[PDB]
């Protein structure tokens, strides 16, 4: 069947019973940095196993009114492992990632979900003379969340899922790769991304390569008697992790 | 000297054991062989022979020649059974004073088929026939002369050849039985029934002997040597 | 004369052994038999089955 | 060899191979490796199973009775002891072996005798060194009423005679069940009818020992106690069994007292 | 698909649509004895299809407060048709068998049992001085039953699934030819014995060369409103069945 | 839940959070409480070392 | 043997989700954990088990 | 089987050749020709009833 | 059999062993071998130093 598979990376393994398929974002699987592409003169460490393996965020709850969430890289991983202190050393680094999404639910419940790792993924602000603040951007490990409705705020983030947070058609993030996990279909995603970026490498903590995120587009429901509780766990693996320019930790 | 050293059993006198010591009549000339009729090689050459069988071995019986025939005359019914005996041929009492039971309690196994050869001893003039079975064990011994023709038999026609064999197979779950009467190893049952009747002339007996013979077929074997329980003693002879 | 490996290491390594009986039960017991075979008691099955592949198709 | 396992180099995947993913309703059991888990460097592993194999695992002398008997019959040892042979009196022996439904063997039986000075009222003592007849009558022989009857004449009876300060006496026995092996659990009875004694104990009919001084008494008293102990040698063992989990409470039975099942935890979580 | 068989024996069939393979105890599959492993020297009965072929035993009454039952063989096929009139007549008999069980359920049912079969499965006794009796270790097609905790007697069998009335651990019945019936996965186990004895053949009323158990690891449980009666159906037909030393009816 | 059925299974159920941890025990698989009287754990206490992989497969 | 220089690690279990399940089927549920060797697994050393003693001959 | 898809069964069907009579249980039924059906995917199971007849035909 | 040289002066001289166990555990202990490296611990340096040059140039 096509619908079990595992993916191993490291010292780590996730199996799936239901998945639809992997997406590999823009045809491209991630790889080392080439000499001819390269620039950083310096020798690169490349931790392998140790920072290249999957990495379990905190898992947030889907709600009937719920509007998304997401999470920004690689700053939700800032913190995660050897990978976030690879992170805290280096000046550069160059990763790209596999995304697996896991949201598994009964065959009486319904609803429908976007995943979607949308590069450079800039967002607008409440306040229009004002740009967002990095708390609001970025929750790390914890995801931020989209409202249904319009927000106000100075430096909030304008969220708002019909403009995505970012001034565009919501329905429209679908030529960035995305699965959507359907309820009745299959309980998780998976998206691999190839680092992405008109740089070959760049700052970890200064930058966000891409976000994660993750929209309702059916809401939530179920009879009430089931199982009221569901989470959305999203659990994530550097590949071809590199970094350069080694210097004490900080990022200041 | 050469480095050696003692293990457990080094100075132990084991009576099953073989091992080479020095004569004390050393260069002794021994007197030639020569052929005695009858040389003995195996103990299952006396085992292989017949032997009287006393299966008449009442109380009254046991000091006379009785205790070798039993009886059968010319009955006024059918006729019910003649003898029967547990088949145990070292721990039942029948059997285990024969050549093949005094064979069989030097040691503490047996495996193999026995037969039981019968030879009628009355006058010539008078014939019968005799239903002659083996029943293998756990069902008991047959109680009626349709329970006996279920188990093994040879039906005996009484002639010119005076005896009949009755040869009982060894159908065992076991390689083996014990000489000794134990539940597990149980062994079968014996029985005679009359099959027709002894008919006779008005001028010659009613009444008529039968033997039984025992002795071991070629497949037959005995395991393990042990003490005879048959023979004792209180103080040495003089 | 049966001579023999000994149990020796990792990264002279051989003994004699005579017999002295007519029996096979006096021998010295058999410490260097090390076959083995334990699929079946691990894999007790019918059809065999692929690691890799599902138990249940 | 009994050599084990590699482990096999392995890098990352993401496939439709499932080797996690089993059904464990099948009879069948797992074969996964650490090398179908995660990574993993290639090892090469040189450890062995050569002192896991049943032959190096049985094959250790046991203790499996001690008797004794007196010169004097102090204490009411008489002047000879017996013992119905079975392997079942002792509980570390008898559970090696109950690992297993049949094995067949062949024993080693080395003998450990001693003695000791009694208590007496006797004056000056210098008792010669004791020599000792060990016995062995097969079932249904004649046996032992007193330390002089003619039974110790040791006709077809196998039979050692050891002196003390020598090595321990020993002697091989080859396999001897009326079976084709050893039967450690009979779930039977020795009656056709179903009475009678149930277990392992209708099939045990092994003989009996017997051991007395041969030494004539002497004024004070001596009471000799000797230890039998039983090696397996040239093993097969069938059936695999459960290791015992409750304590034996008697040598022809498995009556058992209900026990638990492992020890206690304070919860779910410890460390 | 893997889920579905059919086995024929004789004039039966059985079929199944959820199971689990088939357990082939030891590797070995049931076979007449040959002639250099004999040792009856009259010639054997083999009455092939008319003893070969399914009996259906008594089922049970599977409940939340269940411990277990077990049948012996081959005293539970007594009775059975001419496999049980063969053992009357014969003092040896010898038989491999395949065992079947079954046990459907709903999918908002759930529960798990053992399926084992124990050579040699010599039970101990609630008095210690005592054997257990006939009449305790075997109920012929009907089941002996397990109980939860600890029981007394003189004479009873020392039922208790923990010892699993031998005074071995319950969770190490594993080593012993087994499939477990998980109702959320197979409705069916089967086990295939071959003959197992250390002499070639036995008497068949003196002697239980296995006993079949059936424990709940997991209790029965569903939702008031299903189902309520769920039984555990055993049918088992003997394979290469064979008989020596005939003589007349009876075993005493 | 010694000398019953419990001691072999670990309720899991519909939370209404997260859920936490479900069990955790030292590994050691010849001197746990956990592991020690099991088939593997009673064929190491006849022996004083071991070594290799071992797997926990759950249903 | 537990032993400080020889410690061998920690197993657990956590919720990655939740079990989701109808109302008409039962929140509650059940696991069990199974354990055996790899095949890369070996013992040394015989000696006698602790689990298994006696204060007088089993009669 | 007509049933519902989450309804599941087992039955015995059975043929018994005469000369005792009907089964008047599930125990005498088994000892006839029979095929235990399992109610799964597959939603029908044949009883095929062999000819089993002393003579070469039956009368209507 | 394993016959070698016995130790013997200066300015017969075999014997001879029989390894008469199967372990090398029990064999008697290895007394001839006579191999050295001090080099080591006597000259454990990355550069090798001629004796009759200058140590340090
Ligand atoms: C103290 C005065 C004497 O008392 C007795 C008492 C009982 C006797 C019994 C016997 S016997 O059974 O006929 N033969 C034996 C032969 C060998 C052995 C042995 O020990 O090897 C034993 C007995 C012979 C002399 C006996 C003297
Ligand atoms: C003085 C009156 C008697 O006292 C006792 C006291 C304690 C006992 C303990 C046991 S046991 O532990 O079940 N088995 C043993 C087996 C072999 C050996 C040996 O020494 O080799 C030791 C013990 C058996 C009998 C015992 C008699």
């Amino acid at each position: 069947s096509d619908r079990v598979r595992s993916i191993t990376l490291g010292n780590s393994t996730i199996t799936t019973q239901e998945c639809a398929n992997v997406v590999v974002g823009y045809g491209v699987w991630p790889d080392y940095l080439s000499d001819e592409e390269a620039t950083a003169e310096d020798q690169p460490t490349q931790p392998d196993v140790a920072t290249c393996r999957f990495y379990t965020l905190n898992s947030v709850k889907w709600e009937m009114q719920s509007a998304g969430w997401w999470w920004k890289f690689p700053d939700a991983l800032s913190e995660m492992g050897l990978f976030g202190q690879n992170m805290q050393y280096h000046y550069l680094g160059r990763s790209g990632y596999t995304i697996h999404v896991q949201c598994n639910a009964s065959k009486f419940h319904q609803g429908c979900l976007l995943v979607v790792c949308v590069p450079e993924a800039e967002m607008g602000c409440t306040n229009a003379e004002n740009a967002p603040t990095y708390g609001d951007l970025c929750g790390g490990e914890t995801a931020k969340q989209f409202e249904q409705n319009a927000v106000t705020g100075e430096t909030a983030v304008q969220t708002a899922v019909c403009n995505a947070g970012m001034g565009v058609g919501v329905g429209n993030l679908t030529i960035y790769p995305h699965q959507w996990i359907n309820l009745r279909t299959n309980n998780s995603a998976t998206i691999v991304m190839p680092y992405i970026n008109s740089v070959p490498m760049d700052n970890m903590f200064r930058h966000n390569n891409f976000t994660l995120m993750i929209i309702p587009f059916a809401p939530l429901d179920y009879v009430t008697g089931a199982s009221s509780y569901i989470p959305i766990t999203v659990t994530v693996a550097p590949m071809s992790a590199e970094y350069n320019g080694l210097r004490l930790a900080g990022h200041q | 000297g050469l480095p050696t050293m003692l293990t457990p059993g080094s100075t132990q006198f084991l009576t099953s054991d073989d091992f080479q010591s020095p004569s004390a009549m050393p260069q002794f000339d021994v007197t030639p062989e020569m052929n005695i009729p009858g040389q003995v090689r195996n103990l299952m050459e006396i085992a292989e022979v017949d032997s009287v069988v006393p299966i008449n071995n009442l109380q009254a019986n046991l000091k006379t020649m009785e205790a070798y025939r039993v009886q059968v005359r010319s009955t006024d019914e059918m006729g019910g059974q003649i003898f029967g005996f547990p088949l145990q041929p070292g721990a039942s009492s029948v059997l285990q004073r024969t050549l093949l039971g005094e064979i069989l309690n030097y040691y503490t196994h047996w495996s193999g088929s026995l037969k039981l050869t019968f030879v009628f001893c009355g006058s010539a003039m008078a014939t019968g026939k005799f239903l002659l079975a083996y029943s293998p064990p756990g069902a008991g011994a047959p109680d009626s002369r349709k329970n006996a023709m279920l188990g093994t038999h040879v039906i005996w026609d009484v002639g010119l050849q005076s005896s009949c064999v009755l040869c009982v197979p060894w159908i065992s779950q076991t390689h083996y039985r014990y000489v000794v009467d134990d539940k597990y190893t149980a062994s079968g049952f014996i029985s005679c029934w009359y099959q027709t009747n002894v008919i006779v002339p008005a001028e010659a007996q009613k009444s008529c002997y039968i033997m039984c013979f025992v002795s071991a077929c070629n497949d037959f074997s005995v395991r393990m040597l042990r003490d005879t329980q048959f023979i004792k003693q209180d103080t040495f002879y003089q | 004369a049966q001579v023999s490996t000994q149990k020796t290491g990792a990264h002279i390594i051989h003994y004699t052994n005579i017999n002295y009986y007519k029996d096979a039960a006096s021998n010295s017991a058999n410490r260097q038999d090390f076959t083995q075979d334990p699929s079946k008691f691990t894999e007790p099955v019918k059809d065999v089955m692929i690691k890799s592949l599902p138990a249940l198709n | 060899m009994g050599r084990v396992a590699d482990t096999i180099a392995r890098g990352p995947s993401n496939s439709e191979q499932i080797p996690a993913l089993t059904a464990v309703e099948t009879g069948h059991t797992s074969q996964v490796d650490p090398s179908d888990t995660m990574q993993t460097r290639h090892v090469h592993n040189y450890h062995s199973r050569s002192e896991s194999s049943i032959e190096n695992f049985l094959c250790r002398s046991a203790c499996v009775i001690y008797i004794k008997y007196s010169s004097a019959e102090s204490n009411n040892l008489k002047r000879y002891a017996e013992w119905v042979i079975n392997t079942r009196q002792v509980a570390q022996l008898r559970r090696k072996m109950e690992m297993f439904t049949y094995i067949r063997c062949d024993m080693e039986l080395t003998f450990v005798i001693t003695s000791h000075q009694e208590m007496s009222t006797a004056t000056n003592s210098d008792v010669p060194v004791q020599t000792h007849q060990i016995m062995y009558v097969p079932p249904g022989g004649p046996v032992p009423t007193s330390v002089n009857d003619y039974v110790w004449q040791t006709s077809t009876n196998p039979s050692i005679f050891w002196t003390e300060g020598n090595a321990p006496p020993r002697m091989s026995i080859p396999f001897m069940s009326i079976g084709n092996a050893y039967t450690m659990f009979y779930d039977g009875w020795s009656n056709f009818s179903r009475d009678g004694i149930y277990g392992y104990n209708s099939l045990n009919n092994m003989g009996t020992i017997y051991a007395r001084h041969v030494n004539d008494s002497s004024p004070g008293g001596l009471t000799s106690t000797i230890r039998i102990y039983f090696k397996p040698k040239h093993v097969k063992a069938y059936v695999p069994r459960p290791p015992r989990l409750c304590q034996y409470k008697k040598a022809k039975n498995v009556n058992f007292d209900v026990e638990a099942v492992t020890t206690e935890r304070a919860s779910l979580v410890t460390t």
